[PDB]
């Protein structure tokens, strides 16, 4: 196959108590910025948020897989909202497994996926999987342009593992929000509106919809004349 | 003649399917279980005989869920009940996958009914040894 309606970067990072993840609300269609109400952050329970870029139809598929997973985890499970609720690490292994089986049948799910969440024991979970089955974990994870522009900025806050306990939700969220602006400056397939999620071992799942890039700097554009010799 | 109650899909000369009626006997020997319909829902309740103080209390659950809106309880051969419920879960998934809306309660009844009726059609299977009470809230 070959992708059609698509969504761009998904960026994320770990901090002292949880993880943050964000992605803009756009479904592009080739170069037509066709759909604008598109949520690409899928919460699963109260402790996992799965962010998805790639083919939007396959994303709509992966969503229903996740709703089905929740529904069935409940079957004959009197602890499905406690000791036996779905863990982020379970939800990632499932998706990772599906992704690689699908590559291997030569019929991929045309996606990159980031699973962010908090484990039952408090540990932060943050791992990536894509249409080829490749998986990796780092203190920062991004897809699409975000790997090229977001990662260099976020890696400057949490460069090493030891930086994670030094980073606070406030620092981290600001990094994330600044990155979304960089991506809006320089990614021709991005949108000003975006969604952002925080998963904290203490405050739980905060899911912020309908953000906008603010505080852009454009004023210097008035002083840009021509392309070399032109003076006016 | 005689003989009409040893295979399943067999009509007796007075028009009955004795093997189904014998299945009811297993149901009747089961625990008592009920359903009450109210102004905006349903309640299900069941009796769990404490065979022995050795059973962990609260811990041999009998009421099963189907999808997120349907409750099922049954009397008789418990393992048959789980089977029927499993089928119900599949049948509720198929319906939602194609139609998106979660399966309406009467539509679910006929899914179960049609399947259970199916096991009175052939002498290569026996009838379900459970009577089942189930229900839920749907678009109306
Ligand atoms: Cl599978
Ligand atoms: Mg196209
Ligand atoms: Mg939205």
């Amino acid at each position: 196959q070959q992708p059609i309606v698509t969504g761009t970067s998904v960026i994320s990072m770990k901090y002292d108590n949880g993880v943050i993840i964000a992605a803009d609300n756009l479904g592009s269609y080739g170069s037509l910025l066709r759909f604008n109400g598109v949520e690409r952050l899928i919460p699963v329970g109260d402790n996992t948020v799965v962010g998805i870029s790639g083919d939007i139809s396959d994303m709509q598929h992966i969503e229903r897989l996740l709703k089905d997973l929740v529904t069935e985890n409940a079957y004959d499970n009197p602890l499905a909202d406690a000791e036996e609720a779905l863990e982020p690490s379970y939800i990632f292994e499932y998706l990772a497994t599906v992704m690689y089986q699908r590559r291997s049948k030569m019929n991929p799910l045309w996606n990159a996926i980031i699973v962010a969440g908090v484990q039952s024991n408090g540990d932060q979970f943050l791992r990536y999987v894509n249409l080829l089955g490749v998986t990796y974990s780092s203190p920062t994870l991004a897809t699409g342009f975000g790997a090229h522009m977001a990662n260099p900025l976020l890696r400057k806050v949490v460069d090493r593992e030891s930086d994670i306990p030094k980073t606070t939700v406030q620092v981290a969220e600001e990094a994330i929000v600044n990155a979304m602006r960089v991506l809006y400056y320089r990614d021709a397939r991005s949108s000003r509106n975006f969604s952002l999620a925080i998963i904290d071992k203490n405050t739980g799942l905060t899911f912020k919809k309908n953000l906008q890039v603010e505080n852009m700097k454009w004023d210097f554009a008035k002083d840009i004349k021509g392309y070399g010799t032109q003076k006016i | 003649g005689t003989g009409y109650d040893l295979s399943n899909s067999v009509f007796s000369p007075d028009g009955r399917n004795f093997q189904v009626e014998y299945a009811v006997k297993a149901v009747e020997n089961g625990t008592t279980s009920i359903g009450i319909k109210c102004n905006d829902g349903v309640v299900f309740a069941v009796e769990k005989l404490i065979t022995s103080k050795l059973l962990v209390p609260q811990k041999n659950v009998k009421i099963q869920v189907v999808d997120r809106h349907i409750g099922c309880v049954y009397s008789g051969l418990i393992p048959d009940g789980r089977h029927l419920v499993n089928r119900g879960r599949e049948e509720a998934a198929s319906f939602k996958k194609l139609y998106k809306t979660p399966i309406p309660i009467p539509a679910f009844a006929d899914r179960l009914g049609q399947y259970v009726q199916a096991h009175t059609l052939y002498n290569s299977v026996r009838p379900f040894g459970v009577s089942t009470i189930f229900g839920g809230v749907d678009k109306n």
